[PDB]
């Protein structure tokens, strides 16, 4: 009697275990999927911004070259 | 002069408060899981 | 007697095992929080640069437009 | 007029899928930790 | 007969749960890593950027002064 | 010509350090809890 009660509350705490298990890999999951797309998205916009700048660059150039040309 | 557009580059939200929430609830009813001889 | 030792080893096995579900689950939402406060800073640099860089092609269009007059 | 480089500031990328995949083989082997008397 | 078996049983879930628990402080140790990386990262672009559009500002200051004084 | 500010956009850290310390602390522990009949 006392082992059907062990043998029970044991079962019960190892499927709750395993519920809490598959939650915590579906969150492990979710925040890496996260973190990538949030360090992708950080990367595209470094790359993005140096063409900016390297463009804004090239623009300010010509434009004090024109000036230093026309004074 | 064309800058190149960025405002398409957005940036994911985690949204994992289901999974917070069932493990404080399995954290909490382990409890009914105790032996009491 | 061995199952007073099995039953005291388990509950102490389930206090252990409450005690790491509560940590992970406070990890998981410091993560979730510090996650979700730097895609609102990239989501908010991202319209800021947006919003500077149209205000820097308006003042280098104004400029071209102003040396074309010039030259 | 030289603007600063940012092109070195990059972001790194998270691999745990390792531990995500002991965490569901965990929780799939642990049924044959069930007590059947 | 049926002790041995609980025990054993309970020693393989405890042994499986700590591999479990291992396993998920790694992956939070890794997640943290890398957001605490994004976001020195992050912290780092928006103070290169904020020198960067000082500069830019200057420059084009500069600019409309001497367009200013040509026309 | 009067560029935005950005200067305030900061990125929080995360410091689950005292949790990854409970966490490997329990399963070192979990060592007194094994049944020795």
């Amino acid at each position: 009697e006392n082992q059907k009660l062990i043998a029970n509350q044991f079962n019960s705490a190892i499927g709750k275990i395993q519920y809490s298990l598959s939650s915590t890999a579906s969150a492990l999951g979710k925040l890496q999927d996260v973190v990538n797309q949030n360090a992708q998205a950080l990367n595209t916009l470094v790359k993005q911004l140096s063409s900016n700048f390297g463009a804004i660059s090239s623009v300010l150039n010509d434009i004090l070259s024109r000036l230093d040309k026309v004074e | 002069v064309d800058l190149g557009d960025i405002s398409g580059i957005n940036a994911s939200v985690v949204n994992i408060q289901k999974e917070i929430d069932r493990l404080n609830e399995v954290a909490k009813n382990l409890n009914e899981s105790l032996i009491d001889l």
